[PDB]
């Protein structure tokens, strides 16, 4: 939420250091999100190729038809 | 900033209020240097570990820029405050600090409020 | 006949470890007594298990202090209600 | 016949609360909840796992209590503890004991002043936990 | 040139299709540069506390954008980033930056300040009634 990560957007901002521990956590979260999108892409690719990769005449839903 | 701090730390004529302001500046500088040291330690860990760990500690130009974006704003605020307080002392120094307290930036506002309260105590 | 020697030695090692843990806990209790910490054997053992279980030492110390304050408040409330 | 095994924090906290308050867990639910809330978000990356600092602090406290002999005894106990390989987080155990230590002088019935010094310890925060 | 959006020069020896893809992507970077310029300009105390707060919020969103860019840089360091994946990943980022840049440009053109800025914010919020994000 735009307001949730708005640490420096506030009326009564407590005096804090420059400690970016939350920033590192947010960076890790964004990296996880990107990695999740990439992993989803790779899994979808693998599934689609694997469907396309079945042996000729194998994997057909109408077995024997 | 460091030149200013060294210039004013030696001036006994800055008086108790000036000394308190310099002390507060030194404390904030210590916090900034601690943050810089932590970031440096993370970059050094990334260099020493030899692994291209895509961790936030890996020395990217972008990772450095990201970690210093807020530090850049902080340092800009501190430098502007130092410039604005140049030549002011005593009640004039207090007035200069109060004038800088009127900033709209909540992070700058918080920092300046803490510094103002500490120096005014 | 071969297999029984291993289980007996393992059991003896476990018993020795238990005795060593007991000795260590006794030493800790003595240290607390000299330091007048006020912890009992069951509480000390629980704390030892918690620290052994990975509790953060700053967190563990703060939690212990808070728990001690809460226990003292509860004992004071029990003495005030009695 | 109990073998040491990692039990959930809830069980340990429940037993601890029961023994500290001397009441059933139902009678300490509010306190249990408060303690659980505070404890549940507390990891110490800033604590330096160094027994030497804790030992030095204990020695200084004993000296403050005019208990140099007790300090020597504590040192011997720490030496014996180091001889035993039962504890792995000795720094944590020592910190906990020192924090929960209550001064018998506070011998006497009070302690002279509390001019805490900058001496303290390390912040360990420097590492990327 | 002046208060114009940043323009880019592409090497003439680049692939025409590559050049067109670059020209399609470049709008996001132009928006970023304009936003940074706006943030730096309206961040002066003379622009008032409301403009300062606006700049701070913009700074937070710019930080998020920079985080995204840094993650993309990390993926590139792995050699795992293709142009189509880049375009796909930036499309939401492109739209977000374009919305932010349009709001910035509207505020700057209107020189909105204080209550006029709040009115402009209300009008923009109604203007973004169709974009839930």
């Amino acid at each position: 939420d735009y307001f949730l990560n708005n640490k420096h957007v506030g009326r009564n901002v407590p005096y804090s250091g420059y400690d970016c521990d939350d920033l590192s956590v947010f960076e890790m979260d964004v990296q996880s999100l990107i990695s999740r999108e990439e992993c989803l892409c790779h899994s979808m690719i693998q599934e689609t190729l694997q469907v396309m990769e079945a042996a000729p005449g194998t994997g057909l839903p109408t077995v024997g038809l | 900033i460091r030149r200013y701090t060294d210039q004013r730390s030696l001036d006994r004529s800055f008086g108790l209020v000036g000394q308190s302001f310099c002390a507060a500046l030194h404390q904030e500088l210590r916090e900034y240097y601690r943050l810089l040291s932590v970031l440096h330690s993370q970059l050094q860990l990334e260099d020493d570990q030899g692994v291209n760990l895509g961790l936030e500690s890996s020395l990217t130009l972008r990772r450095l820029l990201v970690w210093t974006y807020d530090p850049k704003i902080r340092l800009k605020t501190l430098a502007a405050l130092v410039d604005h307080c140049q030549g002011r002392k005593g009640g004039e120094l207090a007035s200069a600090v109060h004038a800088y307290t009127k900033t709209g930036d909540p992070y700058m506002r918080s920092l300046v409020q803490h510094i103002l309260s500490l120096v005014s105590h | 006949m071969a297999s029984s020697s291993g289980a007996g030695a393992a059991a003896a090692a476990a018993a020795a470890n238990l005795n060593a843990v007991r000795e260590t806990m006794d030493v800790l209790l003595e240290i607390s007594r000299i330091l007048n910490t006020g912890l009992d054997m069951e509480t000390l053992s629980i704390c030892v298990r918690l620290c052994e279980q990975g509790i953060n030492p700053e967190a563990l110390s703060s939690v212990i202090k808070e728990l001690r304050k809460a226990t003292e408040a509860l004992k004071a409330a029990e003495n005030m209600t009695s | 016949m109990a073998t040491p095994d990692q039990k959930s924090p809830n069980v340990l906290l429940q037993n601890l609360c029961c023994r500290i308050l001397g009441r059933s867990e139902a009678d300490v639910a509010q306190q249990f909840q408060y303690a659980v809330r505070v404890i549940g978000s507390n990891f110490a990356p800033t604590v330096e796992r160094d027994e030497f600092l804790v030992a030095e602090k204990i020695k200084k406290e004993l000296i403050r209590q005019r208990r140099e002999a007790d300090a020597a005894l504590f040192s011997e106990l720490h030496r014996k503890l180091h001889s035993q390989g039962v504890l792995k987080n000795k720094w944590s155990i020592l910190y906990l004991l020192l924090s929960l230590s209550e001064d018998p002088r506070r011998q006497p019935s009070k302690v002279s002043s509390y001019a805490t010094l900058f001496a303290q310890a390390l912040p360990r925060d420097a590492h990327s936990t | 040139a002046g208060r114009q959006s940043r323009t880019f020069l592409v090497d003439p020896n680049l692939d025409l299709s590559i050049r067109e893809l670059v020209h399609r992507i470049l709008p996001v970077a132009a928006s970023y540069s304009a936003v940074t310029r706006f943030i730096e300009e309206k961040s002066s105390f003379e622009y008032g506390q409301v403009n300062h707060a606006l700049a701070a919020a913009m700074r937070t969103l710019v930080k998020e954008h920079l985080i995204l860019v840094s993650q993309l840089e990390q993926l590139h360091r792995q050699g795992l980033l293709s142009l189509q994946k880049l375009w796909f990943y930036i499309q939401p980022a492109m739209r977000t930056m374009d919305i932010l840049a349009s709001l910035a440009t509207s505020v700057d053109k209107g020189e909105c300040l204080g209550g006029s800025t709040l009115s402009l914010l209300h009008d923009r919020s109604f203007s973004y009634t169709g974009d839930s994000q």
